[PDB]
């Protein structure tokens, strides 16, 4: 059985670690809801 | 508990307890992707969250309600991700996000690395607004993990 527990706040931290790129993908969505990249 | 803010989404089946994902508590709704709980029931205490509303294809469902996360990425500003990973505390991640191109249109992306059982964990823009949810995307050439920013629909 599948159980939830509060974990936080919901808010946006001001200085908080910047990390991670922006890259562009072209990508396709399955019935499954399964996504897989093209080319 | 129904106080707003994010959950932690656990099973005792496994090994212990065990975090299979994460979710957002708003207005009194529930939120978390499909493949977390995969539309079952789930416990709060001595009370019960029966499923509400779900999809396969877009991997959300909504617990006691209708989906009411309608916030959307502006498609320039840098965003937060909420990340909630199993035995660690919550923790803010400036990013600015990417995109899937698809054949039914384009969609943010942010290229962020955390372990299958941070699925759920709140996307924010900088109002503190859930823009969507971390936990459903691809694995890039080099390895790593790059999620879509999924969002439902409010009615
Ligand atoms: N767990 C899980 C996630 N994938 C998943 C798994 C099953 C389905 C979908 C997505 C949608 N359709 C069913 C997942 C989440 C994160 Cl945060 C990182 C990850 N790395 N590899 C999978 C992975």
């Amino acid at each position: 059985d599948m159980y939830i527990e509060r974990a936080g706040d919901i808010t946006w931290e001001k200085d908080a670690e910047v990390t991670g790129n922006s890259p562009r993908l072209d990508v396709a969505l399955d019935e499954s809801g399964d996504f897989s990249l093209v080319e | 508990e129904t106080t707003d803010g994010v959950y932690r989404v656990m099973t005792r089946r496994l090994l212990g307890s065990t975090q299979v994902g994460v979710g957002v508590m708003q207005e009194g709704v529930f939120h978390t992707m499909w493949h977390v709980t995969k539309g079952a029931a789930l416990r709060s205490g001595e009370g019960r969250l029966d499923p509400y509303w779900g999809d396969v294809k877009q991997d959300l469902v909504s617990y006691c309600g209708p989906w009411k996360l309608d916030a959307a990425w502006d498609g320039l500003s840098e965003v937060q991700l909420l990340a909630v990973p199993p035995g660690e505390r919550a923790k803010n991640i400036q990013t600015l996000p990417g995109i899937f191109k698809t054949k039914d249109g384009d969609i943010g992306a942010v290229a962020l690395d955390y372990p299958a059982g941070t699925s759920g964990s709140p996307i924010l823009d900088k109002c503190g607004r859930v823009i969507g949810l971390y936990g459903n995307g691809v694995v890039i050439k080099n390895g790593s993990y790059v999620s879509a920013i999924t969002q439902g629909k409010r009615e």
